[PDB]
């Protein structure tokens, strides 16, 4: 979701 | 009066008033909601927009120049995109533009960074999916197993005067592609420090010139920060950035602040009393009584999603 690829 | 907590969000400023919109927490907050912090006083005040409002999003890139915002790209509930939004906050009720920009736009993509530069708004980097475009791409394993996404190492312009968005043609070595790096302009340097590449989150510092659109890559010498991601870098000065908090490869929530010198090129660790609120994710934006304010964000392994520390705490550095 948002916090995927940080 | 005061905002829910929240990471992801975006917080520009103008020196006095700090924007807070978007982010998400333990879902996505309000999207007509914007935030406004009165630096000199500490107090907030929420209004609704209306207009073209974006989707509530996370990761989204925005500036404020000469108090009109611009908004692009992000993470709402359907995914990645690559949509800019205008919002004039120079007045009435404040309205959201949706800019149908002309030329080739980025990729669908979050957690990137932007520069400001004259009439050009310089965006580098980011996560999203797969992209005509100039620079390097690629994919996040951990995507694989919906639609697969990656970083890429993208320099973009956007030139305000037309809402034209096109690529300049860089000369060295750009920064590896990368995501929740942090950027920061000084005169015509654009910096950017950090950020999350496959399995490391980084310690590199490069800029790219603004104006000869050369990359350079900083060696600081002596102890630099360890490296991070969802970490905050911030002008204070024509010659220091403002480093705070992020999260280590070994996912390690950081409560360290540092000021690098652009002059001496040396990083300077800096003492400040919230060694015990650690923040990745969160905004800063400078004020123009030279503090840092510092809003929002994670205090622990945010990846961690129900036992997330989201905040919405305020706090101050005096630099």
């Amino acid at each position: 979701g948002p916090s995927s690829g940080g | 009066a005061c905002p829910a907590e929240r990471s992801g969000h975006v917080a520009v400023s103008d020196g006095r008033h700090m924007f807070v919109w978007g982010g998400y927490k333990s879902f996505y907050l309000p999207r007509e909601e914007l935030w406004i912090y009165n630096m000199e006083t500490g107090r907030w005040k929420k209004i609704n927009t209306e207009g073209d409002v974006p989707p509530s999003m996370s990761g989204s890139c925005a500036v404020c120049v000469d108090r009109v915002l611009y908004l692009f790209g992000g993470h709402h509930s359907r995914g990645n995109t690559n949509k800019f939004y205008m919002l004039d906050s120079r007045s009435r009720v404040l309205q959201w533009e949706r800019i149908d920009c002309q030329g080739i736009p980025p990729s669908s993509k979050d957690k990137l960074g932007v520069w400001v530069y004259k009439n050009k708004l310089i965006f580098f980097g980011g996560y999203g999916y797969l992209p005509k475009v100039l620079g390097t791409f690629e994919f996040d394993e951990t995507s694989f197993w919906s639609h697969p996404r990656g970083w890429n190492d993208h320099v973009h312009i956007l030139d305000t005067e037309t809402f034209t968005w096109s690529q300049p043609i860089t000369t060295g070595k750009a920064p590896s592609p990368r995501a929740a790096h942090a950027c920061a302009t000084v005169g015509n340097r654009g910096f950017v420090f950090g950020g999350r590449y496959r399995d490391a989150r980084m310690n590199d510092l490069h800029y790219l010139n603004l104006d000869t659109w050369e990359w350079n890559e900083l060696i600081p010498q002596g102890i630099c920060p360890v490296g991070r991601s969802w970490h905050s870098l911030t002008p204070v000065s024509s010659d220091h950035l403002f480093l705070f908090g992020g999260f280590t490869t070994d996912k390690q929530p950081l409560s360290d602040a540092w000021t690098y010198c652009i002059s001496k090129n040396e990083w300077i660790q800096f003492n400040h009393p919230y060694t015990e609120k650690p923040r990745l994710w969160h905004t800063a934006c400078a004020s123009d009584e030279g503090e840092v304010i510092v809003f929002g964000g994670c205090a622990n392994n945010l990846l961690v999603h129900h036992r997330a520390a989201h905040s919405n705490e305020i706090l101050i550095f005096s630099v």
